[PDB]
């Protein structure tokens, strides 16, 4: 069936150029138009522009004209979106979606899965992992909390498991925050029986693939 | 461009409830209103296309109405998978323009947070920085006020918060607040307090520690 497949996540510096892509499968490429949508972090959707590969005609939203170029390659059924000079404010998720022409009544019925673009002055950096140790100040009833602070890494993402995936109940891994450095930072916490605490070993397994940083941090009481 | 005004931005409802969301356009767009659902981390999904046409495979609990400038989407008998963000889209004229979205949240009973405070670790202190963390665990509704006090001085602009998505099992939220100071500043003060205000608490809850102890 119809699939639109986008290229992988991108991390860039301001001023750098970038071309991302969307390849169509399962239908005739020249029978439709391909449109590009921006979704800035935590925001809604914006239509950037579109191309008819059949007619080699592009249309742009006035707010994006001169900032980006949309193009297509009929031979590989691929559409492209490109910037010649990225800005930090271009940080967003980018989606391609299928549509029709003047007179068509169905818009964006199939979408790519979409492509994250991060633009920052920051450079790749692995996190430091610090314990958030259980004590009395973190023992509600017969419930204790503990965690790991995964501090000062770039870019996203990091993954965290507990006890190599054996501990899943009561785990909360928070969305990362972007610090004024920034460097991202997140915490992962788990609530456990206070009678734990004690006799059960708690280890957070942290993986930051961009810097190839992998850390197993034992978290002990007091 | 045609401006699209979607309301409400946020709506709580119970599983099984019926809700109606509206979109108003600044120009007459005839029947060219389209509705999308988007879950976190996913592409939007087309539900209904121009002329109130439900897309193949979309449940009939989704219906829409409207012509000209005023439009609605009704979801009947809300299922757990329905609690996502909805966007309207006008496809009358270029540029295509979308409403700002409606996030639907699962309504449940009030639950007060359990609150925990974590002093900075000795390992972190060795590197010249101190992060103090306050955790509010498993609470509802999402609205919560967290105030940091260092020797009774209210900290402002000094902290960052992060909130989880609504839990798929109990429909609660959790929140962390991190207060960041220099090692130097951390060591010149004694009492570190996180004060939490929430509708599930009859009065604010304070968690604190004295540095050293
Ligand atoms: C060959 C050039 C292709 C260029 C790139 C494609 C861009 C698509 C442009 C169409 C955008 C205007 C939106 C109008 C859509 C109408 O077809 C429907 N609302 C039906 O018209 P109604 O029944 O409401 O009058
Ligand atoms: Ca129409
Ligand atoms: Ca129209
Ligand atoms: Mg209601
Ligand atoms: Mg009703
Ligand atoms: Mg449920
Ligand atoms: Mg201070």
């Amino acid at each position: 069936e119809v699939q639109l497949v986008q290229s992988g996540a991108e991390v860039k510096k301001p001023g750098e150029s970038l071309k991302i892509s969307c390849q169509s499968f399962g239908y005739i490429f020249i029978d439709h138009t391909i449109h590009w949508m921006r979704q800035m972090p935590g925001q809604g959707l914006e239509w950037m522009g579109a191309i008819s590969p059949r007619h080699d005609i592009t249309k742009y939203n006035e707010m994006f004209r001169g900032q980006v170029t949309i193009s297509a390659d009929k031979s590989s059924s691929t559409a492209y979106l490109q910037w010649s000079s990225l800005k930090a404010s271009d940080t967003a998720m980018y989606f391609c979606a299928r549509g029709g022409f003047y007179g068509s009544t169905i818009w964006f019925d199939f979408w790519g899965q979409g492509t994250m673009v991060t633009v920052s002055s920051a450079s790749t950096k692995g996190p430091s992992v610090f314990p958030l140790a259980p004590s009395s100040k973190s023992t509600s009833g017969g419930t204790a909390a503990l965690g790991c602070l995964v501090k000062d890494y770039f870019p996203e993402p990091v993954t965290v498991s507990w006890n190599s995936g054996a501990l899943t109940s009561g785990v909360h891994t928070f969305p990362a925050v972007l610090q004024s450095s920034g460097l991202y930072s997140l915490s992962s916490v788990v609530t456990v029986p206070s009678s734990s605490l004690g006799t059960q070993t708690y280890i957070c397994n942290v993986n930051h693939k961009p810097s190839n940083t992998k850390v197993d941090k034992r978290v002990e009481p007091k | 461009e045609t401006t699209v005004t979607q309301s409400p931005s946020f709506l709580s409802a119970s599983v099984g409830d019926r809700v109606t969301i509206t979109c108003i356009t600044t120009t007459d767009i005839d029947d060219d209103m389209n509705w999308f659902q988007q879950e976190p981390g996913k592409a939007p999904k087309l539900l209904i296309s121009e002329g109130n046409i439900l897309r193949p495979g979309v449940p009939s609990r989704f219906s829409s109405s409207g012509y000209g400038t005023d439009f609605t989407l009704t979801i009947s008998k809300l299922q757990p998978e329905d609690f996502a963000t909805y966007y309207c889209l006008q496809s009358d004229n270029l540029p295509f323009t979308f409403g700002q979205g409606t996030k639907l949240e699962i309504k449940r009973t009030v639950a007060a947070p359990s609150v925990f405070i974590f002093p900075p670790s000795d390992e972190q202190l060795k590197s010249g920085t101190a992060s103090v963390v306050c955790l509010l665990n498993n609470f509802y509704p999402r609205e919560a006020k967290v105030q940091w006090k260092v020797d009774n001085a209210l900290q402002s602009g000094n902290s960052q918060e992060s909130v989880t998505e609504q839990d798929s099992k109990d429909s609660t939220y959790s929140l962390s607040s991190t207060l960041t100071l220099s090692k130097a500043d951390y060591e010149k003060h004694k009492v570190y307090a996180c004060e939490v205000t929430h509708q599930g608490l009859s009065s604010p809850v304070t968690k604190s520690f004295n540095r050293g102890e």
